[PDB]
């Protein structure tokens, strides 16, 4: 039916039996820069196949006070395989992603989770005369985790999950390409996100420039005796992926 | 045409077509209208939305900033200047931030008026006074002293304006080194991540210089300068939640974390409010 | 070169003139009637059709 | 030179006027347009997008994320109210901070019909049938179901299809209502009852959480731009 | 061309047609022309009734209020506001309320006037003064001081005008919510028929803020503006009997009661007057 | 777009030029010349037609 | 620019003068007009109603 | 005369703009213009000609 | 359209062409594009060079001269004048010598602001001011007094200017005897070699004076008059390095020498900067 | 005798109007979109023609 798919890209496969739908991005699939729309002179790189694949993230374990975790890109993806390694070797670079989060329960369980990718999702501190460190917006592979409360630290990420580290509210994030994964109803969500920027390319290490957020809204919950161990993982994709200015490694 | 639609009639209905029910796990907004789930007449809707385009939401002069200059200062010293931006105001930074990028032209108009100060320097007769306002792009030679070469404006665009009469305005063109504006920036201006995260790295537009042309009377006299911007011919991407918590800096988006809404007594109190 | 167009009137029961005067576009005044609309990016971002009677998920 | 006669509005500066003025920058070469994903034309488009709405902002909540979560369980008594609010998009706290609430507050006028999806976020093993009613003013607002289903409503049955649109009419005398409160344009009140009860098998939560929903239709429309209560300032940010 | 009806030539009759003669009960107004009581001769009429049309009647400029703000104020405290109505002044209300209903635009313009005030500050030498008249809609952030946030004006109009100069007009569409303005309600605000009745009950307009934009120097001084109004593309629905009586409020069309007329000495005095 | 109409001037022994410089119809300026009138509304409201020679009532 | 020579009159508010000004709303959509009874366009059309006379308007 | 309403900006010296203003000298009659080698109608043709870079720019 | 070249499409090479060697010595500047050295893609570039063009980077306002003249004076000897020159400013002096002849038009603008001096001559009100700029072309009577006959302009052109109103402005075409104007002169005045050597022998412009039309008031005051060129309908010739060297005289080229660049610590420290 | 020109405007996705007042040339606006380009008179000012992929010097 439409509650099944597989999404084959590079040597990986993802099946899904309960899914809902493919998010789209704006509606745009992701595409190569044309040559109309090209500044840069030299000749791109273009893998294709050994970096336009899919990667596995760390799990993270859903647990019925859990406020929610984020993820960075392409940080989260700078040390996965061919695709790190071409974005140390290059200044420039462009991709778009499928993004695949995925937690399945016993039908028994409940709970709402709202998957969302939040392009330039720029983070505010917890003192409010500094700036979060490199760490707190971004730990690469691992998850940042959301509070309940607000949070303390010269350094720290204002991680309150009821502003989602942005001074808006978090209802509101629904203006974003986004989907739900309500255990009663679908055990993954999926969505395709194009290159979004100001600019054709940019470097893909000092800047991102789009935040996934699983939050849920309604929280776990189930009766004792069922399992108590929900996961969730998370496997994203890049997209016609390409690379300008190649030169020696870093960072 | 920025026409709404028309409302269609619909009678009773009994099938399995079921268009309330739905699945919002898809991301997918349903396009139910009040005819799927009702007895509909027919209404010829003539209401349009001309008001919510984003021309018309953006396109209205927003006072960004003010600041005073005097005539004696020391020594001097007695002169304004401006780092631009947009989000130095609550008002129009919320309007703007609304989007993650937008191109547009400027409307510049300039509000000048000046102030007698308390003094004993009777008996005073002023001239009229006249102002130069000279913008100096990124890099170019700034103005230390009141008095000093800069003000020559050989390639730098001035104004000069004589009180009493239309305040002045200038159009600008979209100047970014980019293909939009950005509202936000979510990375570094360093490849090794240390300095300044966030938008502050992309502010490099320039800065004002305002001053008084008149040599400086004997009576004491204060002017204060308030820049107005207005966007024109505007295009906006990637739409965004509005600012819910109060501004702190303008470099940042620093926030004190701040409700959802208003609380209310219970759950079905109709007193909301 | 002058534009003649029709001016913002009222509906259920009347033109202006404009030219431009200087050389670069950024002079010219805002684009007050550009009715353009497309909410499918944000409301419909799905990649099958979804048609509203049938049911959403099989 | 040709003989001309001043009028009134000489050298005044009225900050919504449309004119032509003199380029600073004269014969500047502006950045190439690159296509961009997602661009808004009209504010009109993001009303139109599905955001939550903190039906239980009660006064603990609101600093949590269980305003959104709305409570239902099984009951031992029958056609219980689950919530209520009045339809007030501009000025009700349950409403005013969505992202329809939230450009209304731009506005003084709206007009036209609203949408409310409710998910249900409880198990797949309960099951329950709730009404979803809205009435117009000029009674009073309904205390109990049989007053409820005298209006405007939807029995929703709960199954595979996890949500359900309420869509609220537009049934006013005036074609446009204040976004401020004003009895004048009163809008009516939306309330939600138990038609059944949420039945759930053995080892299973009998609470359960739902979720509301607010966009506006395509005959939804708004006028007269102003000021937002909502932001603040006391001086210039630095 | 709105040209009178000529008259016709008539000369003797004797008939049975009776043109005089008629039933007043039947609240239909006599035809009768001057050609069916008299012999007339031919006049070929060119008047015509340009001047009385709604348009004409109506479209001249009224002030409709006035009010006062000082440069000093505290603290401050010095500015003006005006909630919008066409009711505080006799003789634009009296014209108006001739009509249930009316649909119109409006030319809004504004006299401002500045006084010096007493005081002991000599010497003055004051530079010249400029205004700012904002317009907050129903539900809009409202001026707390006379330098708060809200003078910004990113969405709400304002109108900024240096003295000496022409004074400031604009214009304003029919912005009512209902299809026509209303003159006269007959009707509660409220459903339980408790709380404001009549027309103050439709009064939703808003509110006018005004203020100096200069910082207030050391001689007092205090500006009174006056706003116009003036109906344009007029259209009334309705007309009623003038207002006889005195108005007394605002709010409401209370009284005092009023003789029908000027009274004379007896039913036969040609002394009238 | 320019309209040319005719000038208010006497009768028993003359146009004047407008451009409409706004975008809104309201920045327009008055009618100055809309002659209409309807009068039967107010003084002859009755059904029957009731011609003038005739009786009004028989 | 176009020269142009200022005539008597300038800047000054006749409260009878017929211009164009600029709309403090620009792009408002105004309600849809309705059909309503009792349409005025001429004022003679209002003094050619019948009203009584008070005739004897005496004193008491 | 015509009837004409000043905006924003009247009365301004903005060092930047295209306008015509009145000869002080009317009827000059101008020198008749030569062919003069090398004529130059953009800087970008002074930056792509070749110049000595001090690349060796150290303290003496 | 002043469109930059496109990027074409090169792949791999291997043959004996050799566009990167070139000879240096020839005067040739090589004409090798990035598609010559390395596989580059094909990119539309829609960059224009039309800020650079000699018009655009000319065309500006430049302030050249200020001088200042009183009211009073003795006796009097209260006017201004200035000896028409380009070469008093720095900034407009070296965009100017950046080419070795030039032909254009000017847009002349005054600036001219009244100051009230320090005095004890209370209550002073004094009417507007009204300023005369004389221009006298080489060989005219020139004004000895402040009230002298050569200010009658009978055919010398003036511009007669009241405060509180724009600035004055007027054009003035190409006026050089030659073909166009230097910028440099490698030549003597005289036929023998002595005398002025360099540009101030073709300097023969004129002079401007400058007074008060009024009579002078018993406050004492202090006009200054700031005179701003811009170079029109631009023609140039045999562009020049540009100068290096900070300027010392008007009348000749003598400088300090000065280093070449900004040095740094070796030659391979990549802080430079 | 009015002259329609296109106006500066960008590239990738607009006239304005002229008409001179005085009599003399000088008094016209600036030439601000006359774009002419010969950097061969600079560059390549040799005698002869030195095409690029040949060696310059045999
Ligand atoms: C003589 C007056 C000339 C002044 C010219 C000012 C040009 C400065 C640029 C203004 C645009 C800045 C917009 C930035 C938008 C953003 O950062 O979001
Ligand atoms: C900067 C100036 C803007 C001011 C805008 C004022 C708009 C207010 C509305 C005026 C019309 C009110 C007419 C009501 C008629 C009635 O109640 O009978
Ligand atoms: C009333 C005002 C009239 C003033 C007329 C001023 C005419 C003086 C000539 C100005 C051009 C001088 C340009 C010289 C260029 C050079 O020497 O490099
Ligand atoms: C805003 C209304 C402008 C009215 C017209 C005044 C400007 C001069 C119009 C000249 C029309 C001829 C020029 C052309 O051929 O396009
Ligand atoms: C009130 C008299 C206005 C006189 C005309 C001045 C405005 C410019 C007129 C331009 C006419 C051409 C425009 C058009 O095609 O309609
Ligand atoms: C800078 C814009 C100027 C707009 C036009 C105003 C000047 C009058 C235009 C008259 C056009 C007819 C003259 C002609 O035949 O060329």
């Amino acid at each position: 039916s439409d509650r099944v798919r597989s999404i084959t890209l590079g040597n990986s496969t993802i099946t899904t039996q309960e899914c809902a739908n493919v998010v789209v991005g704006y509606g745009v699939w992701p595409t190569y820069l044309n040559d109309d729309e090209a500044t840069a002179e030299d000749q791109p790189t273009q893998p294709d196949v050994a970096t336009c694949r899919f990667y596995t993230l760390e799990s993270v374990m859903w647990q019925q006070s859990s406020p929610g975790w984020w993820w960075k890109f392409p940080d989260a993806l700078s040390n996965m395989g061919l695709f790190g390694q071409n974005m140390q070797y290059h200044y420039l670079g462009r991709a778009g992603y499928t993004v695949h989060v995925q937690c399945n329960a016993s039908k028994f369980h409940q709970g709402c989770l709202l998957v969302v990718c939040v392009p330039e999702a720029e983070m505010g501190c917890a003192t409010l005369a500094n700036k979060p460190d490199q760490k707190s917006l971004s730990n690469g592979e691992t998850a940042n985790m959301f509070e309940s409360q607000n949070s303390t630290g010269q350094t720290a990420v204002q991680a309150n999950v009821i502003n989602a580290g942005m001074g808006v509210g978090v209802g509101n994030l629904t203006i974003f390409p986004h989907q739900w994964i309500n255990l009663r109803t679908n055990n993954s969500a999926t969505i395709v996100m194009p290159y979004i920027n100001s600019v054709p390319m940019d470097n893909m290490f000092r800047h991102n420039n789009f935040t996934l957020m699983i939050i849920p809204f309604a929280p776990l919950s189930y009766s004792t005796g069922a399992t108590t161990y929900v996961p969730i993982t998370v496997t994203v994709a890049p997209m016609c992926a390409e690379y300008n200015g190649l030169r020696l490694a870093g960072k | 045409i920025a026409r709404v639609a028309d409302t269609i009639g619909s009678g009773p209905v009994n099938s399995e077509s079921i268009p309330a029910l739905t699945a919002a796990e898809t991301g997918h907004t349903s396009q139910v209208v009040p005819a799927d789930t009702m007895q509909t007449r027919h209404v010829k809707n003539y209401h349009s939305r001309s008001e919510s385009t984003v021309e018309n939401f953006l396109c209205r002069s927003a006072c960004v900033f003010y600041t005073t200059y005097r005539n004696h200062g020391t020594d001097g010293d007695n002169f304004g200047y401006w780092v631009i931006s947009t989000r130095q105001v609550a008002q129009l930074r919320r309007k703007l931030e609304m989007f993650t990028y937008a191109r547009f032209d400027l409307e510049l108009t300039f509000v000048i008026t000046s102030t007698q100060e308390q003094s004993t320097i009777q008996g005073q007769d002023s001239p009229v006074l006249t102002h130069q306002i000279m913008y100096v792009p990124p890099g170019g030679p700034v103005p230390t002293k009141v008095n000093s070469y800069s003000w020559q404006t050989s390639t730098n665009p001035s104004v000069f304006w004589t009180e009493g009469s239309a305040p002045p305005r200038m159009s600008i063109p979209f100047i970014s080194i980019g293909n939009a504006y950005s509202m936000f920036y979510d990375g570094w201006a360093k490849f090794d991540k240390q300095g300044t995260y966030g938008i502050n790295t992309l502010n490099n537009m320039g800065t004002l210089y305002m001053r008084h042309v008149n040599d400086g009377s004997p009576g004491p006299i204060v002017s204060t300068v308030r820049i107005y911007f207005k966007p024109k011919h505007v295009k906006t991407w990637v739409p965004r939640p509005p600012r819910l918590c109060q501004y702190q800096k303008a470099g940042n988006v620093n926030f004190e974390p701040t409700g959802v809404t208003e609380s209310r007594t219970d759950i079905t109190t109709m007193q909301t409010t | 070169g002058a534009q003649v167009s029709t001016q913002k009137t009222g509906a259920h029961e009347i033109h202006y003139t404009n030219v431009n005067y200087y050389k670069d576009a950024a002079s010219n005044s805002a684009n007050r009637q550009d009715f353009t609309q497309d909410p499918g990016k944000f409301t419909e971002p799905v990649k099958d059709i979804m048609i509203k009677s049938m049911p959403a998920l099989n | 030179g040709l003989p001309t006669m001043l009028t009134p509005g000489s050298n005044q500066f009225l900050t919504s006027d449309d004119f032509q003025s003199p380029s600073a920058m004269p014969q500047f070469d502006v950045t190439p347009e690159m296509d961009i994903p997602g661009q808004v034309n009209n504010l009109m488009e993001i009303a139109e997008v599905d955001s939550v709405v903190p039906v239980n902002n009660t006064e603990g909540k609101v600093l949590s994320i269980e305003s959104y979560q709305i409570p239902v369980q099984s009951n031992s008594t029958n056609g219980s109210q689950v919530f209520g609010f009045p339809l007030m998009p501009g000025a009700s706290s349950v409403l005013n901070r969505t992202l329809l609430g939230e450009i209304l507050n731009y506005y003084t006028h709206w007009s036209g019909s609203i949408k409310l999806t409710f998910m249900f976020c409880g198990s797949a093993m309960a099951t329950g049938k709730f009404l979803l009613a809205y009435s117009p003013p000029g009674a009073g607002a309904p205390t109990t179901r049989k007053e409820a289903m005298l209006g405007t409503h939807v029995i929703w049955d709960v199954g595979l299809q996890s949500s359900c649109v309420l869509c609220i009419p537009w049934i006013s005398q005036t074609h446009y209502r204040y976004v401020v409160v004003d009895e004048y344009t009163a809008g009516g009140y939306i309330t939600c009852w138990y038609q059944t009860n949420i039945v759930v098998p053995a080892d299973t939560q009998s609470d359960c959480k739902i979720l509301c929903f607010v966009s506006a239709c395509n005959d939804f429309s708004v006028r007269m731009l102003k000021d937002t209560p909502f932001i603040k300032q006391d001086n210039f940010y630095q």
